[PDB]
């Protein structure tokens, strides 16, 4: 039902892009804390974008 | 212990116990013989 | 040996820096002392919660808040003192309380006396737990110094955990308990018929009936369809017409937002995992355009000293308390608080005094740090050095501002008084002859009134009703809040406030800056933070220490705070509070005489002090006679303080010498030789009694006046 | 040896003397610096072992009554889920030969004897075999290691005569304990969320795997 809507794609892209920007054991030393932080930041960015776009 | 007795005999604690007993007694007479101005004896 | 040892025993009881020179032991003692204070606070809360369950008329008040006076204390009938059990209504006799505890309980959803008993038992258990924790953490498992100096971890936990999660938990409680119970109470439902709070959690259709959004469950939160929760998460603004307080939905939304913001803010400082900033790096790297080098060296100062941290925290807490006092009278957060005038006057005066005391403490501890912990060799900081290198320019300019403000704020009152006495009312500074209008404040009021609908599209009403342009609010025939006019009378008193604040700042800052040395005594640092004098040389060096500067600043703090509370009391009694008839005519308590009578010193003596003190002096024989007894007793203490302030030490030592001779004559001479009080102690005794007498007099006057009318 | 999320700080002190050591300690609770109170590596290992043993008992005990009830081995009156056997009176109760509180007192007395003896052995070694205790003090002397007392009372079958076998058995014991603690946490969470017995949850999932998942609940 919800899968495939605008919100899902928007926040999936936000999280993936933030993780990719953060990165660019693990070859590069990307600590799990870094992954959690980047995913979190992507989530706040996506939530703010979706809430703002949903109004207009 | 001995230290318990020594701390109990210090001036503040002994004075507080004495004054509390005194106040209780005075309230007892004031309750038993209320509103007293003259000796009827 | 002598009697000064007894006095010295209690004077240095909590000075851990004098006992030992090891930072670890001082830190451990501080931790345990904090635990003990927390235990005492929990015991106090337990007592307050228990007394309202057994010796109070809470239920009767809950069935009729407007016409019943709250009460939680009852007196034993021993010496005829049972006259203090007045008729407060609800078939109850006792002392009327003014701490606003009933409003808190009503806003929290409490409906019966069974919940208060459970809260009291829980608080007592918590007090016992805190006492045991203090004992354990001092005697069994005492932390190391390196644990206390991890200030990056302390800030993270104290922001995310203590403040971030507390707001979220309280928002949850509000949403789940306080909103439905208050909605039921506001609907006229009898309190004993309201369902218990757990019925809302267990039965969901009951909550769905009041708020349909609860039928959808938690799915809209995850789907980002947050508009569905607008039933109980609003942005209305203004006061509730039924009760006179803020909407509880606004409070719930506010606490949710605050919790999220604090949780976000708690992930800033670096810890073991290497993400986040370090405080030392932020301080060092910061170099703006005029600082130059920067704040390099403050991290060591603030991590190796307890007095600097105490001073900073005290200043911040005092300012916060004053802000809290200002923000609660204009935007009443609890139901049935605005229209209950006795509590409103008592809550404003309490926090003002607390804030003033905490600010003076901040100044004192800054002086202590400067005297003791200052070290230019090992803990050099540039900004402090530059401030110390031009202290003559700072004080002399602050001295000028005080004179200018004092002249141009008090000479106006004196000129008004003289012109009134000479039969020339057309030459005074008033609304009819010469106007000094506060134009900036009026512009601010107009802007804030017009802000909704233009600059705040989501707002349906203004934040407060003090900004002119709103509508009057009436609850139970009384006035809750209405726009407050500003005129020439409000121009002068604000500048009085500014003058007094500036003088207090001058005294305290001069003490702090000249704590280490001055042109008179170059070696004042070696003499100590608390010493009486340096002899009668150089013409006289009485009261040169920083302790004496704090002692002088206490008097001015008391002088400054007293004018604020008088201003608040008269302005609110004359311009806001009152009653409304059935046709909509407002009759204030004093009929709006603040505008014309508060411009001369005679008006405050005749229309405020003389006219409003007739309630306390006629309280004999009634249930308010305790206030009449405390009114006279406080004058005695205030006048008794003057013996220590005006006199010296030699006279009393000689008098005690004669007394000791008379005792020696009869073999009743004590082996502990009597001694008169020291020079410093005689000063400390006087100011304590002075403040106690003044504050008690004002307290009795206010409480006896406002309860009767 | 295999390493599971090991870190440089944690590898400094977790040499490998403990059984089943994988180097996993992201929070560094067992760091030998600033040891005090109950944060001590020996006490932490002892607590882990004891919690594991109790969890391995409880994980089988909670699900045993439901297993046999479906097979008809026991009367249906005793085929109750783990949260309806009188542990939580609001959730339901069963009437035994005595009410719950006297059972509680009897349990407290017996286990108080047992646990106080164990604690006294932990504090000072070998002192539980000196004072006369109905003539049973001969076998309760212990073996110098608090978590592995040994002796005729606790090791009757004579397992682990060699050190290698003992080490392998210790490793297996700690692995089973960790699995059981995870299982007990799952028990609690499933009981709180679904509201039925864990065996009922497994049967429901097996009946229709595509439907009875976390997503639908
Ligand atoms: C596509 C990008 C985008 C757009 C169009 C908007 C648009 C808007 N945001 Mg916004 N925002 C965005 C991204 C965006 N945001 C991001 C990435 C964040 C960080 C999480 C935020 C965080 C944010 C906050 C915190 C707030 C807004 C608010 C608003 C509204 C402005 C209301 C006002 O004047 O104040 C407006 C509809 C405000 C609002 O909705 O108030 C009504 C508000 O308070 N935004
Ligand atoms: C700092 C907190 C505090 C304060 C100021 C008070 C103050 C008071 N309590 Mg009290 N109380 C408290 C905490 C507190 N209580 C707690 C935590 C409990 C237990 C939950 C109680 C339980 C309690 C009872 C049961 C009674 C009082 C009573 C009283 C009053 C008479 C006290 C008396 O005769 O003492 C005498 C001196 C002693 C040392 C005792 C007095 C106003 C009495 C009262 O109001 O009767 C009319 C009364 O009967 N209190
Ligand atoms: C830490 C605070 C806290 C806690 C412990 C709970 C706990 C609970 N909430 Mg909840 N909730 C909270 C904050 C909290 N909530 C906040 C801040 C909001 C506003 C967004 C909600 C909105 C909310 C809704 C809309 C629902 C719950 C429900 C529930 C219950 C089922 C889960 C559970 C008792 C559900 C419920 O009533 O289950 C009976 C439900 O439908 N909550
Ligand atoms: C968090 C708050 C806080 C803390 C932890 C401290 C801690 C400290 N202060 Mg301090 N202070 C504070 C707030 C605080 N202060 C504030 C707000 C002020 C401004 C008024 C001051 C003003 C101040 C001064 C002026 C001095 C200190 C000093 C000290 C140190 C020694 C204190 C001592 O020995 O007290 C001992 C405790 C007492 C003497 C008890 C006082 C009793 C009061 C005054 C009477 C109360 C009457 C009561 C209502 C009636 C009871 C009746 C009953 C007896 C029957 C200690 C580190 C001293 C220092 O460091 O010198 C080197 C010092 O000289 N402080
Ligand atoms: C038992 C001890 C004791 C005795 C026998 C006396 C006797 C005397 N005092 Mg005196 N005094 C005492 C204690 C005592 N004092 C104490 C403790 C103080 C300090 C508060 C004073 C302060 C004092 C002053 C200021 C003056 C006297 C004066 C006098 C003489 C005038 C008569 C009189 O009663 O004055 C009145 C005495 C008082 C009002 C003192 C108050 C009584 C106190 C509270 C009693 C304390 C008893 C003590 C707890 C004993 C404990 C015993 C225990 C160990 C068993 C008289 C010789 C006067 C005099 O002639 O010049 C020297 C005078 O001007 N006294
Ligand atoms: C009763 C619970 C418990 C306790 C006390 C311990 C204790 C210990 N484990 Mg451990 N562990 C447990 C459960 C437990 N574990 C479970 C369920 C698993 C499976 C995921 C593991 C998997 C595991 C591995 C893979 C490793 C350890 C290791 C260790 C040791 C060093 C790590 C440390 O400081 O932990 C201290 C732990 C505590 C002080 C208490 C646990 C955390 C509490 C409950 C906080 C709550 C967390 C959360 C809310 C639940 C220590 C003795 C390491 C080692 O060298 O072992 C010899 C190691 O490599 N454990
Ligand atoms: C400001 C309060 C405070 C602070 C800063 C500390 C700080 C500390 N305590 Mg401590 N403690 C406190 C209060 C506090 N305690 C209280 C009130 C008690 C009760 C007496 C204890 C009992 C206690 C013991 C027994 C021990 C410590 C220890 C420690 C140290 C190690 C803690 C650690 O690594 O985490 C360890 C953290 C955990 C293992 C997680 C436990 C999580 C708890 C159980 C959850 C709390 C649930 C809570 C009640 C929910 C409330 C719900 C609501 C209904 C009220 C640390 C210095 C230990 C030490 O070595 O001292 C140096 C130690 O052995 N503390
Ligand atoms: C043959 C398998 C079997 C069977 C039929 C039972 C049956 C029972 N066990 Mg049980 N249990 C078993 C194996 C079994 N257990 C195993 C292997 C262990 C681990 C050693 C436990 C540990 C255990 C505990 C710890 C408890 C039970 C309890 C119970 C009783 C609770 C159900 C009721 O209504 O009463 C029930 C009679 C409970 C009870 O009250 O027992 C009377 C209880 O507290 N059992
Ligand atoms: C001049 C108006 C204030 C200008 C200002 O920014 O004040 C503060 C400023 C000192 O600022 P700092 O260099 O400490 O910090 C600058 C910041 O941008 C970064 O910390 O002082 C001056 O520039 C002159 C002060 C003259 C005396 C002012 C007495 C009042
Ligand atoms: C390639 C690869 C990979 C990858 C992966 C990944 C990349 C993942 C990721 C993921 C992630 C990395 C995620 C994350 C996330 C996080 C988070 C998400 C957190 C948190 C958050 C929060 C808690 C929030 C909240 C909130 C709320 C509730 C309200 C308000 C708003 C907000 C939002 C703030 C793998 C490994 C597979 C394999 C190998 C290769
Ligand atoms: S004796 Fe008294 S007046 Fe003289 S210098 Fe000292 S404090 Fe001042």
């Amino acid at each position: 039902d919800f899968i495939g809507s605008s919100t899902n794609l928007i926040m999936v892209t936000s999280t993936t892009l933030m993780l990719f920007a953060g990165r660019f054991g693990d070859p590069a030393g990307f600590t799990l804390a870094d992954t959690l932080a980047c995913g979190t930041v992507g989530h706040i960015i996506g939530v703010g974008v979706v809430l703002g776009l949903k109004n207009i | 212990m001995r230290d318990l007795k020594t701390y109990l005999s210090v001036a503040p604690v002994l004075s507080t116990l004495w004054f509390g007993s005194l106040a209780g007694l005075l309230i007892e007479i004031n309750r038993l013989f209320p509103d007293a101005l003259t000796f009827p004896f | 040996d002598t009697t000064t040892w007894i006095w010295n025993l209690h004077a240095d009881a909590h000075d851990f820096d004098s006992h030992t020179s090891d930072l670890e032991e001082i830190s451990r003692k501080v931790f345990s002392a904090h635990f003990g204070q927390l235990s005492i606070i929990f015991l106090w809360l337990s007592g307050m919660y228990f007394h309202g369950a057994r010796f109070s008329n809470y239920e009767a008040w809950l069935s009729d808040p407007t016409h019943i006076g709250p009460s939680a204390q009852v007196v034993w009938p021993i010496v005829g003192q049972e006259i203090l059990n007045g008729d407060v209504g609800g078939g109850f006799r006792g002392i009327q309380i003014t701490s606003g505890f009933f409003q808190i309980w009503r806003a929290s959803g409490i409906t019966s006396e069974l919940q208060l008993y459970c809260t009291a038992i829980g608080a007592l258990v918590f007090a016992a737990l805190m006492l045991f924790a203090g004992w354990f953490h001092y005697h069994k498992a005492a932390p190391k110094l390196a644990w206390f100096q991890d200030v990056e971890s302390m800030l993270n936990h104290h922001l995310a955990g203590l403040l971030g999660l507390g707001s979220l938990s309280w928002a949850g409680h509000q949403v789940h308990v306080s909103l439905p119970i208050n909605q039921f109470l506001n609907a006229g439902v009898d309190p004993k018929e309201i369902p218990l709070p757990h019925e809302f959690i267990l039965n969901r259709d009951l909550l769905a009936q009041l708020y349909p959004s609860f039928a959808e469950g938690a799915t809209p939160f995850f789907t980002l369809n947050w508009s569905k929760y607008s039933e109980f998460l609003t942005f209305r603004g203004g006061l509730d017409p039924v009760t006179g307080g803020l909407w509880l939905t606004d409070i719930a939304h506010h606490h949710l937002a605050i919790a999220i913001l604090f949780l976000i803010a708690g992930h800033m400082y670096r810890t073991n995992w290497g993400i986040g900033h370090g405080i030392k790096d932020i301080l060092e790297a910061h170099k703006g355009p005029f600082t130059g080098q920067g704040h390099k060296g403050l991290y060591e100062i603030l991590t190796t000293s307890w007095h600097a941290q105490l001073s900073l925290n005290l200043a911040m807490l005092g300012s916060l308390t004053i802000i809290v006092a200002h923000h609660m009278y204009s935007m009443p957060p609890y139901p049935y608080l605005a229209t209950d005038y006795a509590t409103q006057l008592s809550l404003f005066t309490h926090h003002m005094w607390i804030g003033g005391f905490l600010i003076v403490g901040a100044a004192a501890h800054a002086a202590i740090f400067m005297v003791r912990d200052y070290d230019p060799t090992n803990r050099y900081n540039d900004l402090l050095d530059r401030v110390l290198r031009h202290r003559d320019a700072i004080i002399s300019h602050l001295n000028w501002v005080c004179i200018f403000l004092g002249f141009h704020s008090f000479g106006l009152y004196i000129h008004n008084d003289t012109m009134s006495a000479l039969g020339r009312p057309q030459d005074m500074f008033s609304d009819t002859a010469i106007q000094l209008q506060p134009v900036f404040a009026q512009w601010i009021q107009n802007t804030h009134a017009l802000a909704p609908g233009v600059t705040a599209p989501g707002e349906t009403a203004s934040t407060s009703l003090t900004w002119g342009g709103g509508e009057l609010v009436a609850v139970g025939g009384k006035v809750a809040l209405l726009p407050i006019p500003l005129g020439t009378a409000d121009f002068l008193v604000h500048h009085i406030h500014a003058f007094t604040i500036h003088v207090t700042v001058l005294i305290l800052l001069k003490g702090v800056l000249f704590a280490r040395s001055s042109r008179l005594i170059p070696d004042k640092a070696n003499l100590g933070f608390r010493f009486p004098c340096d002899g009668p040389g150089r013409g006289g060096t009485c009261q040169v220490s920083a302790w004496d500067h704090v002692f002088l600043g206490l008097f001015w703090m008391y002088n400054a705070i007293s004018v604020v509370i008088f201003h608040f009391s008269w302005k609110m009694q004359s311009d806001v509070w009152g009653s409304i008839s059935d046709q909509g005519v407002v009759t204030h308590i004093t009929g709006g005489n603040f505008a014309q009578s508060s411009i001369t010193i005679n008006g405050w003596l005749r229309d405020f002090l003389w006219a409003q003190a007739s309630q306390v002096i006629q309280s004999y024989g009634s249930s308010l006679s305790a206030y009449g007894l405390f009114f006279l007793g406080a004058h005695f203490v205030w006048a008794f303080s003057l013996m220590f302030l005006f006199s010296g030490r030699g006279y009393w030592q000689e008098l005690i010498e004669s007394i000791v001779w008379a005792h020696n004559k009869l073999k009743v001479a004590p082996a502990t030789q009597p001694r008169a009080l020291s020079i410093i102690q005689g000063r400390a005794v006087g100011v304590t009694h002075y403040l106690l007498g003044g504050i008690a007099t004002t307290w009795a006057f206010f409480l006896a006046r406002i309860i009767a009318v | 040896r295999p390493l599971w999320f090991a870190s440089s700080q944690s590898l400094s002190y977790l040499d490998g003397s403990l059984p089943g050591d994988y180097g996993f300690d992201p929070l560094g609770l067992s760091d030998p610096e600033g040891t005090g109170g109950f944060i001590e590596p020996r006490w932490l290992a002892y607590g882990e072992i004891i919690n594991g043993r109790f969890a391995m008992l409880g994980a089988a005990g909670a699900i045993a009554p439901e297993i046999l009830g479906k097979a008809g081995l026991i009367p249906a009156e005793t085929a109750l889920p783990w949260f309806q056997t009188g542990v939580i009176p609001p959730a339901g109760t069963y009437t035994y030969w005595a009410d719950n509180y006297t059972l509680f007192v009897l349990e407290m007395a017996l286990m108080g004897f047992a646990e106080h003896r164990r604690l006294q052995d932990w504090y000072n070694p070998g002192s539980m075999g000196k004072q006369y205790f109905l003539g049973l003090e001969k076998g309760l002397a212990g073996s110098g290691n608090p978590a592995y007392p040994g002796g005729p009372f606790f090791n009757p079958l004579g397992f682990g005569k060699d050190e290698k076998s003992l080490k392998e058995l210790k490793l297996k014991e700690v692995k089973n304990g960790r699995l059981a603690m995870l299982a007990i946490l799952g028990y609690f969470i499933q009981g709180l969320v679904t509201g039925v017995g864990p065996y009922q949850n497994l049967l429901d999932h097996l009946a229709d795997p595509v439907n009875n998942n976390v997503l639908t609940s």
